This record gives structure tokens, sequence and C-alpha cells, in this order.
């Protein structure tokens, strides 16, 4: 018997391609529902680090598409976290794995529903790791995970993480961690 | 609702 997670998820993957548009780019890798396929999934793909620039990975409930514009997402905001171009090596798989088995795992307590998904960014400048959030105005709930978000990949108080919505003005952040 | 720990987790792999 494998053991069953709580809801399914999907693996994505997208690949940066200059002539090609966004959305095709977007490729579904596999879609599990218990510890034991998610391990399979994880042990055989690429880490996070080794990846190329401009590529993604995102992890997010089934039937959601991982994008702004899908409904699951439209009203919500995310937590996002930067990993130091440089400190990169030895943090960064370590945030999106932590991540991961907290969101499968369910560590979120009662704020459950409202996950989307996580997505980890390979870039240059920076390499982005973020959780997706339903509902971007529920700041109990919001605060609530990014509290267990920092606990869970033990970010330090020097690195302030920021919860954010999905022009005119810079739109400044809607929650911070720790505050100022 | 079903609920895992990493400690869990990482006695599955
Ligand atoms: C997450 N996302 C990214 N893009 C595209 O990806 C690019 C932004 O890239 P990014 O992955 O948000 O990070 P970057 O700002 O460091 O590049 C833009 O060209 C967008 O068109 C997106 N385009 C749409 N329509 N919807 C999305 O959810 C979406």
């Amino acid at each position: 018997m494998r053991h069953p997670l709580q809801c399914h998820w999907a693996l994505w993957y997208l690949k940066a391609d200059r002539s090609k548009d966004w959305e095709d780019c977007l490729k579904q890798v596999a879609v599990f529902d218990t510890v034991e396929d998610f391990w399979s999934l994880y042990n055989h793909i690429q880490a996070a680090s080794g990846l190329t620039w401009g590529s993604d990975y995102y992890l997010f409930k089934e039937g959601i598409k991982p994008m702004w514009e899908d409904e699951n997402n439209v009203k919500g905001g995310r937590w996002l976290v930067v990993v130091d171009k440089q400190k990169r090596a030895q943090l960064l798989d370590h945030y999106w794995l932590e991540l991961l088995m907290a969101i499968i795992g369910e560590q979120f307590e009662d704020n459950g529903e409202y996950i989307c998904g996580a997505v980890v960014n390979v870039r240059q400048k920076g390499d982005k790791v973020s959780l997706w959030t339903r509902d971007s105005l529920k700041d109990d709930v919001n605060l609530r995970i990014g509290q267990i978000l920092k606990a869970k990949l033990e970010i330090p108080d020097t690195e302030p993480i920021r919860y954010e919505v999905h022009t005119g003005s810079m739109v400044k952040p809607r929650i911070v961690i720790p505050s100022k | 609702r079903i609920i895992y720990d990493r400690k869990f987790l990482m006695e599955c792999r």
C-alpha cells in the first residue's frame, strides 16, 4: 500500500523559449496522490539548482493551471522568498523540497484549503521560491501560512519574506515578516 | 484530512 495524499497534485515544468509564447512552454509532467509516487517523480527529475535559466517548476493542486488568469488564482497572491544568487547552491534545493513536503503533507493547519501551489523560478539575478494562495485578502490565513513557510524553510529574520497580490503605481506588498 | 510530517515523509524514501 502506498500512502494516500489528502489530494492530487500536478508537477509542471517550464523551460524558457525565446520564439514561442508563455503558455505553450507550460508542460504538465505527472499527477500523483501518494507519498511513494511523489518521491518517484522527485528522485528522478533534475534538481532545481541544476536547471537552466528562465526555467520553473510548479506544483499545484489538480485542475489548477499554475497561472494568474486561472480562476483559482485570479483573486489570490503569493509568498515570495528570494534566494541570494551566491548562497543559492546550499539553500535552493532545501527550500523547494522542504516546501513541497510542507504542502503535500498538509502542514498549514486549518488553512490548507487556501494553498494553490508552489513555484520555483530559476533566474540570473536571483532565484525565487513562492507559495501561491487562493485569496489575497484573508490576512489572517496569509500571515499564518507565512509564519509556517518561515518555520519550514528556516528563513532567518534578516532575510524578510513578503506576501503580495497577483498599473499606475508600484504595488507595495500586503504583508511582510518580520514586520517593519 | 490526511497529515504527514517531514520526518515521516523521509522514512518513505
Ligand atoms: C506566471 N506567469 C509568467 N508569465 C510570463 O512570464 C514572463 C514573466 O516571467 P516570470 O516567470 O514571472 O519571472 P521574471 O519576471 O523574472 O521573468 C512574462 O513574459 C509573462 O508573460 C505569465 N503570463 C501569463 N499570461 N500568466 C502567468 O501566470 C504568467
